[PDB]
RNA sequence: CUGAGUUCAGACCGGAGUAAUCCAGGUCGGUUUCUAUCUACUUUCAAAUUCCUCCCUGUACGAAAGGACAAGAGAAAUAAGGCCUACUUCACAAAGCGCCUUCCCCCGUAAAUGAUAUCAUCUCAACUUAGUAUUAUACCCACACCCACCCAAGAACAGGGUU
RNA sequence: GCUACCUAAGAACAGCUAAAAGAGCACACCCGUCUAUGUAGCAAAAUAGUGGGAAGAUUUAUAGGUAGAGGCGACAAACCUA
């Protein structure tokens, strides 16, 4: 469960989430009528003093049984568009999201493991 | 709500309920037969039997021995419980306490109860029987066990 | 002066009576199991319209159910215990809309039963019942008094009613009755946590019927619909009911066909009057499964 | 002999007879499905088809952290470090999806739970997903892994160090000072080891289940 | 929050003479067989009760005679003897305890 | 239940005043207690809304750009009512962070036939359809001893079980 | 005999760090920052926690002095038997 001021890890090749900085990246906002996001839910991030969408992809929360449960509460940097800010994911992701309600499938792409 | 709780709340806490029934267990395996507040007694039949339990576990357990060092506070009762009391009811797999409600105390007018263990030396307790075979109701009915006995 | 029966008994006489009234009680049973074989009420044919009795079902508990998709499903365990038609009555005579059938459930002590019912019962011959549910059924679903329930009655994939007391939460504050949310824990708040807040408004000088306010809370029925029936176990009389039914474990359930638009006309399929285990055609095996359930003792599922 | 955890119920009010239903329903499971022999230290590989994949087969390689469920219903937690990243898997057993289950390595650790793990160093979370088997000799008792753990800093997910958690499989003296141990100790609690009201004696329940399983087989 | 108005007699008398209020006929009265002193049933009878504690009484007296101090419970189980009565080949091997009257009639 | 203001007992700044002191100016600090007598009320219940996605369909429409409505399917969120198989707080149990269920319409107008006013005219003309009207159905419903004991019932009382 | 100040002759201040002090941490002791409790209370000002000081312009026992148009005051219009 993601919810507004929830400090995440970025999980991309993208610059703007490995480069070093102060300040761990804060969620601003959750894209979802309840405040609590989960696995596939889109939020809104403050990252290097900048606003960017990202994609939640694992969470220190348990859910349903047979679902991966991660360590670190993990997102994906995704543009207003949709397209993925960074080209490649190192960390595995759920296969959860490909019949999940969403534009999952570029994520599955640049993903190389799933867990 | 308290669905299912097993355990009364009493004395100043868990670690003093644990004391006081420590206490009147201690009482009853010295005296064999103890007055105390129903509830109170109530609570600590069931202490009563598996102490006895592991009276019968053995003398040469470390565990019996561990768990029967805490439960008598008074240590010359600890020899009693394993050669006294777990003998006498080396026949019977339960039952060893008798309880039985007292009328009401004279100050605080509360529920009372004496619980003893059976088989004990002292003058036995006026236990409630039940009627004699011979009564009217009971001969009516010993009448029908013949009939139904004779009609197989 | 109170009496109980066992108060003048001797030592011998107690289990000689014990023994002797769970005899005629498991014999007053036994003598019910065939109500073909005894002169029975006319079964019709189902039609459009018709509403046939339910039961009275014990809850044992729950357990999970699997489906052929991966989804898993939470199911209630409802044991069908002693469940017969007792009493039939006509709309003209019940003053009401439809005919009704008081069903049965759950056998109980004698001793512990007052005079009236115990005199019912012995008209009837049947041991009594802890609990009499009344069932609206039309004419053509008469069934005689004395006729047994079975729990393949229900069939899987048919939508039940389950309607039971709740669990009593006995007296309980407005945070847990009707889940106010109460006032802040600092920041002042000198002795209100859980309190209900305005109650009224000012310019009424009264409070209105129906305020939440602190009471008794559960041990009130309430009906759960529209649970799908996932299996019927025959050899226990088990129905398998989609989700959590209305009370605590081993109390008596009222179990009867959905009531919702949706499932009005499907009970085409079902059997109309009751299911009678004595007519032994097509002899029904133990457990009765729904075409997506994942029967115990299939092969592990692939999703192909 | 061992008996599987689930078979023995919690205490309770529940029907005998709801118990008889759902072992009868976990038996007929085991016949299609061989469920191994397996402790909280074993470390197991998982064999699964996911729904949402084209019936896809999926394995997972982890060690045991929680046994817990009853019945049917009945899961273990298996957790392992994935580069980098430490993810825990709750498996049901009698889960139809499950094709295989694998104990890689079977163990016991010192503690029923290990759930600390998670606060331990990530080495002892880290298990290679290409390990082969070891095979255990038919006759010899189940081997006990007396390994104490390293811990990070002091910020834990639980106060591990408190009596009640009862963990004897950390190297508290290393992470902790004797003031903080001093400070846990007050939080004791020495009546509840003797208080014999509260023990449940699963003997005669454990007869009744082997009774039953060997009548299925 | 105190009483806008003196409560009456009137309203006071409903109140305090509401049945609830009332003490309630007990109807578990019976003779004790024994001493045909009254005893509830449910309940051991107070006088035959009453007798049996002064006698338990007596023997605990004598009993902490012959232990002598604390901490001298015995390993061997005990019996009670009246005046004229001899340890049996049961009561062989059990501490005796002397008693100077008679045997009870409901003491066997 | 609680900020601030009126609003003050201490203090300073700017201004006024010979001063004491003042400000209709600013800033810091600063005590309202209540055991409910009466009225009223303390499970009316059994009818839920909405969003998004897909189909239609990339259709009708439009020169393109763009882009529907009905009908249907799937996913959610909230609300109401329950529950504990799992998970989680925990452990004979209570809980949510978990799971389950959730049923009718609204009336403004759009039209036929047809007089006053032999056409026409939807009619505070007689009238005819959309129009649904009073919704309805569900739940509850037999009553020993009121020793005692137990309870998933409960403040007391009451209720369920004791074969 | 409270309290403000003074006079006479007294008493108290563990332990640790300190070139060594109206120094620091910190007991006893003195005070009363903040919160909660209490509000016909344990109490006409208290309790629990948390605090400020704790070799000194320190705290404190005894006896004496200053008296209302007045005393006394590190001025708060403070205290001078609620
Ligand atoms: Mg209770
Ligand atoms: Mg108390
Ligand atoms: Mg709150
Ligand atoms: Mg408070
Ligand atoms: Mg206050
Ligand atoms: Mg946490
Ligand atoms: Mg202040
Ligand atoms: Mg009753
Ligand atoms: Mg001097
Ligand atoms: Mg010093
Ligand atoms: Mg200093
Ligand atoms: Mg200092
Ligand atoms: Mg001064
Ligand atoms: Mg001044
Ligand atoms: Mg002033
Ligand atoms: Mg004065
Ligand atoms: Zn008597």
């Amino acid at each position: 469960a993601i919810q507004k001021m929830t400090r995440v890890r970025v999980v991309d090749n993208s610059a703007l989430g490995n480069s070093p900085y102060h300040r761990a990246p804060r969620c601003i906002h959750v894209y979802k009528k309840n405040g609590v996001g989960k696995v596939g839910d889109q939020i809104l991030l403050a990252i290097k003093g900048q606003k960017k969408k990202a994609l939640i992809v694992g969470h220190c929360m348990p859910g349903p049984r047979m679902t991966p449960r991660f360590d670190s509460n993990n997102v994906v940097l995704i543009e207003d568009n949709g397209n993925p800010v960074g080209t490649r994911i190192k960390t595995p992701i759920p296969t959860s999201l490909r019949k999940r309600e969403g534009e999952y499938s570029k994520v599955l792409a640049i993903a190389q493991n799933f867990v | 709500i308290s669905h299912g709780r097993v355990f009364r709340r009493m004395g100043l806490g868990p670690e003093s309920r644990i004391h006081l029934l420590r206490n009147l267990l201690t009482g009853l395996v010295r005296h064999e037969r103890i007055e105390a507040p129903w509830a109170r007694v109530d609570e600590m039949r069931g202490y009563a039997e598996k102490l006895i339990d592991y009276g019968k576990l053995g003398d040469t357990n470390e565990r019996a021995m561990r768990m029967a060092d805490f439960w008598l506070t008074e240590k010359d009762l600890i020899p009693k419980l394993f050669q006294v009391l777990a003998p006498r009811y080396k026949d019977q797999t339960g039952g060893y306490t008798r309880m039985l409600q007292i009328p009401n105390r004279s100050l605080d007018r509360a529920k009372m109860a004496v619980i003893e263990y059976k088989g004990n030396c002292l003058p036995p307790l006026p236990l409630p029987r039940r009627d004699s075979h011979l009564t009217l109701l009971n001969q009516l009915l010993q009448g029908l066990r013949q009939d139904l006995r004779q009609s197989q | 002066s109170g009496t109980w029966w066992d108060e003048h008994l001797s030592e011998e006489n107690v289990p000689f009576i014990k023994q002797l009234v769970s005899d005629e009680d498991k014999a007053q049973l036994a003598s019910k199991l065939c109500p073909l074989k005894d002169e029975p009420w006319p079964i019709h044919p189902w039609e459009p319209g018709s509403f046939r009795v339910g039961l009275i079902a014990l809850k044992l508990g729950m357990m999970p159910l699997w489906t052929k998709d991966g989804q898993k499903h939470v199911v209630t365990l409802l044991q069908v215990q002693d469940c017969h038609v007792l009493k039939y009555t006509s709309k003209e005579n019940c003053n009401g809309k439809m005919a009704t059938l008081s069903v049965g459930g759950k056998t109980v002590s004698r001793f512990r039963k007052a005079t009236s019912i115990l005199e019912f019962y012995r008209e009837l011959g049947l041991p009594p019942k802890q609990t009499v549910k009344i069932f609206n059924i039309t004419d053509n679903a008469a069934i005689k008094p004395g006729t047994p329930l079975y729990a393949a009655h229900f069939r899987p994939g048919q939508y039940v009613d389950v309607t039971a007391k709740t669990i009593g939460k006995g007296f309980q504050g407005v945070m847990k009755r009707w889940g106010f949310k109460g006032q802040p824990a600092t920041h002042g708040q000198t002795k209100t946590h859980r309190r209900p807040g305005a109650v009224a408004t000012g310019d009424i000088g009264r409070v209105w019927p129906g305020t939440k306010m602190p009471g008794k809370m559960g041990n009130i029925y309430r009906t759960e619909y529209g649970l799908k029936v996932w299996r019927i176990n025959t050899k226990h009389n088990i129905i398998y009911v989609n989700g959590s039914v209305p009370g605590h474990k081993n109390c008596l359930v009222k179990v009867k066909d959905s009531k919702l638009p949706a499932y009005k006309d499907l009970g085409k399929n079902l059997p109309f009057p009751t299911y009678f285990p004595d007519g032994d055609e097509e002899e029904l095996p133990e457990d009765l499964y729904d075409e997506n359930v994942c029967q115990p003792g299939a092969p592990s599922i692939t999703f192909a | 002999r061992f008996l599987s955890p689930e078979f023995i119920p919690r205490r309770g009010r529940t029907d005998p007879l709801k118990f008889q239903i759902e072992r009868k329903d976990m038996l007929e499971r085991r016949k299609v499905l061989h469920i191994p022999e397996f402790y909280v230290g074993s470390i197991l590989r998982v064999t699964t088809a996911d729904p949402y994949a084209s019936g896809k087969i999926s394995q997972f390689l982890g060690i045991c952290i929680q046994r817990s469920g009853r019945g049917l219903g009945a899961t273990f937690i298996l957790r392992n470090v994935i580069e980098g990243q430490g993810v825990e898997i709750c498996f049901e057993l009698y889960n139809p999806r499950v094709q295989e289950i694998q104990v890689v390595k079977l163990e016991k650790r010192l503690d029923d739970s290990l759930l600390y793990l998670r606060d331990a160093l990530p080495e002892y979370s880290t298990f290679d997903v290409n390990m082969k088997p070891v095979v255990q000799e038919p006759n010899q008792k189940v081997p006990v892994n007396e390994l104490k753990v390293k811990m990070k800093p002091k910020p834990w997910s639980k106060r591990w160090e408190r009596p009640n958690f009862n963990i004897k499989g950390i190297r508290f003296d290393l992470c902790l000072t004797e003031q903080q141990m001093k400070e846990a100790q007050k939080w004791n609690q020495p009546w509840l080891e003797f208080d014999m009201m509260r023990e449940y004696d699963t003997s005669k329940i454990e007869a009744a289940i082997w009774k039953e399983i060997e009548a299925s087989k | 929050a105190a009483p806008k108005n003196r409560r009456t007699i009137e309203v006071n008398r409903c109140r305090r003479r509401n049945p609830q209020k009332l003490i309630k006929v007990k109807n578990n009265i019976d003779v004790c067989p024994e001493c045909g002193h009254l005893k509830q049933k449910h309940v051991l009878c107070a006088y035959c009760y009453e007798k049996v504690c002064k006698e338990t009484a007596e023997i605990r007296r004598q009993i902490g005679k012959q232990e002598g101090g604390p901490f001298k419970a015995p390993t061997i189980e005990t019996v009670v003897l009246y005046t004229g009565e001899t340890p049996s080949e049961q009561d062989q091997g059990k501490r005796i305890i002397e008693r100077d009257r008679k045997r009870p009639s409901w003491f066997t």
